[PDB]
């Protein structure tokens, strides 16, 4: 069929017989070019074109001739030469720019123009109610009906387009109809499942976004629906041209797509292993443009793949990847040319894009492995206005769903895993007034107790500050939060459940570690009016006796009262204990007494427990750093393994010492141990065996500065 | 019969207020992972601080089933906590015998569903179901283990 | 239909006439069953069986019950008795034991039986000469002929059994062998072309293993045939019953279980940073059990799919996590309750179904690979005895083919990469010493020089030497292998080469590094008949001068090749000199002149150097430690950084400092470099900075034992 | 120009004893890799002597674009050990003007590949080649590198 390619004229209509079809599509990806020409050439990620299979003319080789010379593109008539420019303007939005034997440097733009993309929900919120003009135009919206979660009438939208478009003849918007009824119904197979089995524990009730009577229908509709035939089925017509979207069908989609992550992820993580150097675009360039390939077919297009955990597999191991190469790069050696070959780098800048790319589609989880290894503080933020506008648009969003009584389930089932990790990679950023006021406004209040315990609040609230100062109207917003907080202890069964045990006082201790001369008002006010018959709010009040007015403390003085362990820890929590009186001490004894009495009992029963918060490892710390010298205390030797460590450096076994102790302790006390010479010898020992075996740098840290 | 060997479990789950009763034969993931760090606290102030004992600590948990209790699943289908329990045996390994029963208990849990979890293609179940160690203020709780194999 | 079962005795009548058609298979994939029952069942890798989609009578669960209850047994008719003992033969042999629910301790069989995999090459010749019994035969003959090289031979063997094998009712043999008979055409493809591009020079010469009227028929025959469509040109009938193949007519089916291998390979890289445990079958133990599996299925079924680089890459990586993951198991950080669920660790034992794996499969860079990141010195290696019979195998294959005139250079290309890599893995398993005088032998004469340069044959030979002794047969051969070395060496431009610079210095090296007294009788002769006129003959062995009788040392001390500055240092590296005179310090004076003009010459040509015998990074070291008293060395300062680096520690600068230089320093000097106080205080800076940022372990040696 | 950036290589490799050039120009994937390293192998001496300097070195390239040549390589249709020359530009960041050429200068090559793809799906050519830095033990070896920019 392409024996008879010889005329100038004839390559134009050729290339305009074949890739014309193509122009309904937003865009095609680069590298599948080749199936369209039936491997007659090979289309490299990066856009030049080499020699596959060509016996003949090479007629992509003329094209690009012709886009050099101004004089032979005059040869053409007006409509070959409109022939071309539809050609021509198809070339330059595809990423394909020249022939390789003729490539020099190449800058290919990225640009994704999908508005699901930008987190832009309430202007498409206002897309949807406008009327429909086009056939395409209804395909574009059976998106945003998806995307906001209104799986229900965007089922039966795309079951409204199927029965509209034949009637134009249009064959792309038919294919793409379907497969957005297949996946789109396997997305509401799996979440009724999941609404019932785990949902129901999830929610605390059952919770129906869908009608009984349409699942009824949709089973009967997709019932003995088998994907793979799919393509096969369409006519001849549409099989001759759209050969390229044949991959879509099955699933071979993604696993032709990560496979070439997995060997090239086997090079990159053999070059970092081997000190090599490598020329031109480097191994993981080839990851990135990939995944800048990716982004734009499933988004531009509009297709319902993004948001199947498949798909969120594979931006999570893309930029994994790419992450680490910036973390090793950026640290190994060199004799002389190293530097000389590529003497600069892109340092992964990390652009406004690639913070929709992992505040999306990651988990809170996931990010802190990549945590561990790459040093994200150490790569810098680009485009510090426009990465504003994804946040303060996310905290309008919150506050619009939940401070209305609408919340449509679908909606929080998608929305909450991209929220998560939105506000996580937040600190990293340089962010502006306004947006660390929303933004505060939106996760103390709004954003859900359950999904964010009282106690994690404080990990990302107190995380955003490392990089962001405490202004005074940042300082107005979380004492507001404490206003709230004291018009809600008044409840019979509070406790404030946490995973981190940290509570309402630990918020306002933030302000003033910054803030340290900003004496509360309103808490004061709350106190003075409390009587001592409903005493429940004494417990958050003297806890939060760092912040109150000098009579407001009086109060406290009168009020309240102090008899056991957690009234002196909680009261050493704030350091308004100086010393311990013998009242006090023999207070500590009696817990120890019933520890003890509990200690033989069990091992009679022949039981071992580990208590969580056992103060007892706290009860050693205080004689090493001689806040207690009574010697009564050598009595309880041999209960807790913390605790040996501490009381007998004379006779103590260190086959029991645990590793992680040495992580946990603070400055000035790990001092004090470094200082003593009983056990400095043995400490170095098992300290200096995990550094050498193991890799957790914390360990490497803390041998250096203070042992040494 | 060469070389593998293989082992299994029993996982329990319960609410509070009332035998409420829910659990998988089998933890098959079982991804359990604790963590211990800490980063940064404390004003610095005051001369003497006296204290300093914040542990923050985090746990995890991980199970699989299919069989999430006929009855009362169905009962509200048409908040009083979970808390589960981790029982299994070990064996002495000079014998190779079942002489101890190994027990796991938790005070208090709450089930952390990451409710987004569809997939592209029907998978067999399996349904990943993650806990987290659930605290109050009071005392103790966390992890606490019971040990059989007297002998 | 399976709803209608009825009663006990239609259950085996159903299961029989699934799976019996498979017995012309010999060995199935435990999860490929998934696809002849109709995803019926879903198969774990650990044997057990779980409903997916079954809704009637559990035609499976009653079929294990039959199994277990024996009285049962005896109620079924001979025939039906013998059916069931037709099917219990098929499941032992496949490794799927029970149902779930009632899933024990299971301990799964792992035995490949395939002579291939043994690599004894000899019995393959025995077998093939004989006369056929069965066309089963005739297809195991002809892939014989493929793992032996003989990529001619097999083709027309493999034509003969297309034509006999469609004159019955068996289409088992005509699919497997028209997909190898495509897959040696495949494999005549590369070679033919690879042979004629890199060949010419690869070995020296061009090589036409393939007669030009073979290679013309091949392109003839197979020119208009897509493997795509040979599943879907078989009868209705074949399409039925062997649908357990259809994956494997295309390459979608390593693809398919390389993909699978990412997300266990995600989930065990995810399960490290962690540090979390694994309860019940771990996530690492399914990649174990899927490694196998995907390897007998190819070897006991004569697959040619086998020995394909695409099969490598799968094969590279599960092992390579593997030996990770027992890595990461032996480093575990226990805190408080490993031990009483993992005590006594049972660490994962590299059996030999462990070695011909690692032999057969990686390349000589990729085993490196594995030692930077992986302590496989630690690892047990059990079994021994049959390490030694394949090892035996190859140190007596080798001799075979490269003793006699005739090389199978088809074969050449497959094996030399195994006979390569196995032999350096020997270094981790004690070896007899019978068996040792094998391996040393084929190792040091016949082994070919074009893939081992006489300067990397040390670097084998001395692997050997670290599990093993020397044995004085051992020295029989290194003893024959210098005596052969130097008699070669009398042709006058018959030069050595190298990629170490090695050359036969440090042959006798390692000769005295292990015995003291060798006084090697025939290279007395050598030396005693040399007459004179020999410059090449003479300076080959005064290097060796550790190894020669008392009368040929002063013979040969006369006339022997002066002070000349490259004798001058070797002449130090065989002990002829032990301290420096100024005759040999004026020598050196010479060589910094010499240098220092070429390096005027060179800065107005702007050149730099980079040369293998620089000795300027000596020449400092022995100033610094005192060994030349000579105060010009000064006049030097300025031309290599690890000159001025020694000789001008005061004036040093030491950000110009390249820290890889520490690791060819020995303890000596790293001693005194930590003495002095103009080289301390900075020196201690940079091994702190890389040891945070890279795991470069040499560096934490040197920091700790020297520098601190 | 949004985020990209590539740049340019070349490779040459040439023959000895002969102004033939037979190979490429073009490296692809232009993996180049030194390393340095040593052992225990002298794990003891007599003492009072000095040192030696192995340091073991290695030097390992690799091109990929084929296209060899046709008149060159005919000539050896019917072992110097070759020789490398690498051409590579550098420019200044501050203007980014292409003003300094690198050369350099491998006088030993040393052609060892692994001589089997054998892939199981057709590649587009481009047949990966490694590259082992030969020397002997004369003088000089590994490279002299020149360099551009006498502006």
């Amino acid at each position: 069929e392409n024996k008879f390619i010889t005329k100038d004229d004839e390559v134009i209509d050729y290339i305009y017989g074949k890739i014309s079809p193509l122009f309904a599509l937003q865009y095609i990806r680069k590298i599948d070019l080749k199936h369209v020409f039936e491997y007659d050439y090979h289309f490299e990620v990066n856009g030049t074109v080499v020699r596959h299979k060509n016996k003949g003319f090479g007629y992509m080789e003329r094209f690009f001739e012709l886009k050099e010379s101004c004089d032979e593109r005059s040869k053409l008539s007006k409509k070959q030469y409109e022939r071309f420019n539809a050609l021509f303007n198809f070339f330059e939005k595809n990423g394909v720019i020249c022939m390789a034997k003729d490539a020099g440097t190449l800058n290919t733009s990225i640009e994704i123009n999908s508005l699901a993309y930008h987190g832009k929900y309430d202007v498409m919120k206002k897309f949807i109610e406008e009327q429909s003009v086009s056939i395409e135009d209804d395909y574009k919206k059976a998106f945003f009906l998806a995307c906001l979660g209104r799986w229900e009438e965007s089922y039966d939208l795309y079951s409204n387009i199927i029965l509209n478009s034949i009637d134009e003849s249009n064959g792309c918007v038919y294919y793409l109809s379907q497969i957005n009824r297949y996946r789109i119904y396997q997305s509401i197979t799996q979440a009724v499942t999941q609404f019932n089995g785990l949902g129901l524990l999830t929610f605390g009730r059952h919770y129906k976004p869908f009608t009984d009577e349409f699942l009824a229908r949709i089973e009967r509709e997709m019932t003995n629906f088998n994907i793979d035939d799919l393509f096969n089925g369409m006519p001849f017509e549409f099989q001759k041209k759209y050969k390229i979207l044949e991959f879509l069908s099955d699933n071979q989609f993604l696993y032709d797509d990560t496979v070439k992550l997995f060997e090239l992820t086997n090079k990159v993580r053999s070059e970092m292993s081997e000190g090599s150097y490598s020329f031109g675009m480097s191994s993981d360039i080839v990851v990135l443009l990939r995944l800048y390939d990716n982004l734009r077919f499933l988004y531009e297009n509009c297709l319902w793949s993004v948001s199947f955990h498949e798909f969120h597999q594979y931006i999570r191991n893309s930029m994994s990847l790419l992450i680490e190469k910036a973390e090793y790069e950026r640290t190994r050696d060199i004799d002389e040319l190293g530097f000389s070959f590529f003497g600069k780098k892109s340092g992964f800048f990390m652009e406004y894009y690639d913070f929709v790319n992992i505040s999306r589609h990651f988990k809170i989880d996931d990010i802190k492995n990549l945590e561990r290894s790459c040093s994200i503080d150490k790569i810098r933020f680009g485009e510090q206005e426009k990465i504003e506008e994804y946040l303060v648009g996310i905290a309008e969003e919150i506050t619009k769903q939940f401070s209305a009584n609408g919340m449509n389930v679908v909606f929080y089932t998608q929305f909450i895993s991209e929220a998560k990790a939105a506000l996580y990679f937040a600190k990293y950023v340089k962010l502006s007034e306004e947006g660390l006021g929303k933004i505060v406004k939106a996760l103390l209040f709004y954003f859900p107790e359950r999904d964010l315990d009282i106690g994690k609040r404080y990990v990302w609230l107190e995380r955003l500050t490392k990089c962001n100062e405490l202004p005074k109207s940042i300082i107005s917003i979380i004492d507001d939060f404490l206003v709230l907080q004291a018009e809600k202890h008044i409840d019979q069964n509070y406790s404030e459940v946490s995973s981190n045990g940290l509570y309402s006082r630990d918020y306002g201790a933030l302000i003033k570690h910054f803030e340290k001369n900003f004496i509360s008002k309103r808490l004061s006010e709350i106190t003075l009016c409390l009587t001592q018959d409903k005493q429940k709010q004494i417990d958050f009040l003297f806890k939060l006796l760092p912040l109150l007015s000098t009579n407001a403390k009086s109060h406290l003085l009168s009020f309240k009262s102090v008899e056991n362990i957690n009234d002196l820890m909680n009261g050493i929590r704030i350091g308004l204990i100086d010393e311990f009186t013998p009242e006090h001490e023999e207070l500590i004894i009696e817990y120890l007494e019933t520890r003890k009495v509990n200690y033989i009992v069990e091992k009679e029963k022949g039981i071992q427990t580990f208590s969580s918060n056992d103060y007892m490892s706290t009860f050693g710390i205080w004689y090493f750093l001689e806040e207690i010298n009574n010697s009564k205390m050598e009595e309880f030797i041999g209960m807790d393994d913390q605790y040996d460590f501490f009381v007998d450096p004379e006779n103590f076994d260190y086959k029991k010492f645990i590793p992680s102790w040495l992580k946990n302790y603070n400055d000035k006390l790990l001092g004090k141990i470094a200082g003593n010479k009983h056990m400095k010898h043995h400490v170095i020992e098992v300290l200096k065996e995990r550094v050498k075996n193991s890799n957790d740098k914390r360990y490497l840290e803390i041998l250096m500065n203070y042992f040494i | 019969m060469k070389t593998v060997i293989q082992d299994t479990a029993d996982v329990y789950f319960k609410r509070k207020s009332d035998g409420k009763l829910v659990f998988t034969a089998e933890a098959q993931t079982a991804s359990f992972s604790q963590a211990i760090s800490e980063e940064k606290l404390r004003g610095g102030i005051g001369n003497k601080p006296l204290y300093i004992l914040k542990s923050e600590k985090e746990i995890n948990l991980t199970v699989k089933n299919a069989f999430f209790d006929l009855e009362w699943l169905a009962m509200t289908q048409g908040s009083e906590r979970y808390e589960v329990e981790y029982r299994t045996i070990a064996y002495n390994p000079d014998t190779e015998e079942v002489y101890s029963d190994i027990y796991i208990q938790f005070p208090n849990v709450s089930p952390s569903g990451e409710f987004e979890m569809s997939l592209e293609n029907g998978n067999a179940l399996a349904p990943e179901i993650k806990f987290e160690a659930l605290a109050d203020t009071d005392t103790d709780e966390m992890a606490v283990v019971i040990e059989a194999s007297r002998d």
